[PDB]
Protein backbone atom coordinates (compact mmCIF):
# COMPACT_ATOMS: atom_id res chain seq x y z
CA UNK A 1 0.00 0.00 0.00
CA UNK A 2 0.92 3.68 0.51
CA UNK A 3 3.77 2.80 2.88
CA UNK A 4 5.65 1.32 -0.13
CA UNK A 5 5.71 4.72 -1.74
CA UNK A 6 6.85 6.61 1.35
CA UNK A 7 9.95 4.45 1.55
CA UNK A 8 10.83 5.18 -2.10
CA UNK A 9 12.81 8.22 -1.07
CA UNK A 10 16.03 9.38 -2.69
CA UNK A 11 18.47 12.25 -3.27
CA UNK A 12 16.18 13.60 -5.93
CA UNK A 13 13.42 14.26 -3.46
CA UNK A 14 15.59 16.84 -1.76
CA UNK A 15 13.91 19.32 -4.11
CA UNK A 16 10.41 18.16 -3.26
CA UNK A 17 10.28 17.01 0.34
CA UNK A 18 13.76 17.24 1.80
CA UNK A 19 14.07 20.09 4.27
CA UNK A 20 10.24 20.48 4.10
CA UNK A 21 8.62 23.86 4.45
CA UNK A 22 4.90 23.15 4.25
CA UNK A 23 2.18 20.63 4.46
CA UNK A 24 -1.16 20.22 2.88
CA UNK A 25 -3.02 18.50 5.65
CA UNK A 26 -3.65 21.09 8.32
CA UNK A 27 -5.02 24.25 6.72
CA UNK A 28 -4.92 27.32 8.84
CA UNK A 29 -7.48 29.88 7.74
CA UNK A 30 -7.16 33.55 8.32
CA UNK A 31 -9.33 35.37 10.88
CA UNK A 32 -11.02 38.43 9.36
CA UNK A 33 -12.82 41.63 10.11
CA UNK A 34 -16.53 41.39 10.94
CA UNK A 35 -18.75 42.39 8.03
CA UNK A 36 -22.14 41.81 6.40
CA UNK A 37 -23.62 42.40 2.95
CA UNK A 38 -27.06 43.87 2.22
CA UNK A 39 -28.72 44.11 -1.14
CA UNK A 40 -30.47 47.53 -1.44
CA UNK A 41 -32.58 49.06 -4.26
CA UNK A 42 -31.69 52.49 -5.66
CA UNK A 43 -33.96 55.30 -6.92
CA UNK A 44 -33.71 55.96 -10.69
CA UNK A 45 -34.05 59.59 -11.77
CA UNK A 46 -35.31 60.79 -15.09
CA UNK A 47 -37.61 58.58 -17.11
CA UNK B 1 -22.24 60.56 6.40
CA UNK B 2 -23.18 62.98 3.59
CA UNK B 3 -20.66 65.64 4.84
CA UNK B 4 -23.07 68.59 4.47
CA UNK B 5 -22.72 71.09 7.28
CA UNK B 6 -25.05 73.54 5.45
CA UNK B 7 -28.13 74.97 7.26
CA UNK B 8 -29.99 74.72 3.90
CA UNK B 9 -32.26 77.70 4.79
CA UNK B 10 -32.09 81.42 4.01
CA UNK B 11 -30.64 82.38 7.40
CA UNK B 12 -26.85 82.58 6.90
CA UNK B 13 -26.49 86.07 5.45
CA UNK B 14 -30.00 86.94 4.28
CA UNK B 15 -30.70 89.66 6.94
CA UNK B 16 -34.46 89.08 7.17
CA UNK B 17 -35.49 92.36 8.79
CA UNK B 18 -38.16 94.79 7.63
CA UNK B 19 -37.74 98.33 6.28
CA UNK B 20 -37.65 99.41 9.97
CA UNK B 21 -34.05 98.15 9.92
CA UNK B 22 -33.14 101.36 8.10
CA UNK B 23 -34.50 103.22 11.10
CA UNK B 24 -32.66 100.84 13.45
CA UNK B 25 -29.47 101.85 11.67
CA UNK B 26 -30.23 105.43 12.68
CA UNK B 27 -30.56 104.03 16.18
CA UNK B 28 -27.23 102.24 15.85
CA UNK B 29 -25.79 105.40 14.36
CA UNK B 30 -26.79 108.89 15.52
CA UNK B 31 -28.68 110.85 12.88
CA UNK B 32 -31.93 112.35 11.57
CA UNK B 33 -31.12 112.65 7.80
CA UNK B 34 -28.97 109.64 6.86
CA UNK B 35 -28.82 110.51 3.11
CA UNK B 36 -25.33 111.98 3.77
CA UNK B 37 -23.88 109.48 6.19
CA UNK B 38 -23.20 106.43 3.87
CA UNK B 39 -21.96 108.72 1.12
CA UNK B 40 -19.12 109.62 3.54
CA UNK B 41 -18.75 106.87 6.20
CA UNK B 42 -18.99 103.53 4.41
CA UNK B 43 -16.77 101.58 6.81
CA UNK B 44 -19.14 101.96 9.76
CA UNK B 45 -22.06 100.96 7.57
CA UNK B 46 -20.08 97.86 6.60
CA UNK B 47 -19.41 97.25 10.30
CA UNK B 48 -23.17 97.29 10.95
CA UNK B 49 -23.54 94.38 8.47
CA UNK B 50 -21.87 91.38 10.16
CA UNK B 51 -23.22 88.06 11.43
CA UNK B 52 -22.76 86.32 14.80
CA UNK B 53 -21.81 82.64 14.65
CA UNK B 54 -21.51 79.71 17.04
CA UNK B 55 -19.14 76.79 16.44
CA UNK B 56 -19.67 73.09 17.06
CA UNK B 57 -17.37 70.33 18.32
CA UNK B 58 -17.18 66.46 18.26
CA UNK B 59 -14.27 63.95 18.66
CA UNK B 60 -13.87 60.14 18.38
CA UNK B 61 -10.22 59.13 18.74
CA UNK B 62 -8.57 56.79 16.27
CA UNK B 63 -8.78 53.10 15.35
CA UNK B 64 -5.24 51.73 15.30
CA UNK B 65 -5.98 48.43 13.59
CA UNK B 66 -3.36 46.56 11.59
CA UNK B 67 -3.86 43.21 9.76
CA UNK B 68 -5.34 44.18 6.38
CA UNK B 69 -4.78 43.35 2.64
CA UNK B 70 -6.57 40.02 2.17
CA UNK B 71 -6.03 39.39 -1.57
CA UNK B 72 -5.45 35.62 -1.83
CA UNK B 73 -8.52 34.19 -0.10
CA UNK B 74 -8.40 30.64 -1.48
CA UNK B 75 -6.47 28.79 1.26
CA UNK B 76 -2.96 28.74 2.64
CA UNK B 77 -0.94 25.57 3.23
CA UNK B 78 0.40 25.87 6.76
CA UNK B 79 4.11 25.99 7.50
CA UNK B 80 6.01 22.95 8.82
CA UNK B 81 5.49 23.98 12.47
CA UNK B 82 1.71 24.25 12.13
CA UNK B 83 1.17 24.23 15.97
CA UNK B 84 1.93 27.98 16.02
CA UNK B 85 -1.11 28.94 13.93
CA UNK B 86 -3.04 25.73 14.65
CA UNK B 87 -4.05 26.70 18.17
CA UNK B 88 -5.79 29.76 16.73
CA UNK B 89 -8.74 27.97 15.17
CA UNK B 90 -10.41 28.46 18.56
CA UNK B 91 -9.17 31.36 20.66
CA UNK B 92 -8.89 31.59 24.43
CA UNK B 93 -12.59 32.51 24.68
CA UNK B 94 -14.02 29.12 23.66
CA UNK B 95 -11.09 27.50 25.54
CA UNK B 96 -11.63 29.29 28.86
CA UNK B 97 -15.42 29.08 28.57
CA UNK B 98 -15.32 25.27 28.55
CA UNK B 99 -13.22 25.31 31.71
CA UNK B 100 -15.44 27.78 33.57
CA UNK B 101 -18.51 25.71 32.61
CA UNK B 102 -16.99 22.79 34.55
CA UNK B 103 -18.25 24.32 37.82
Amino acid sequence: GGLSQLVAYGAQDVYLTGNPQITFFKTVYRRYTNFAIESIQQTINGS
Amino acid sequence: FRDTASIGFSDTHQDEKTLRFLKKQISQFIKHLKEYYPNNELTKKLVMKYSDVQLLPYTKGATKDTYTSGLFDHTTGVIKIAPRDGLGNVRDEQSLNKSICHE
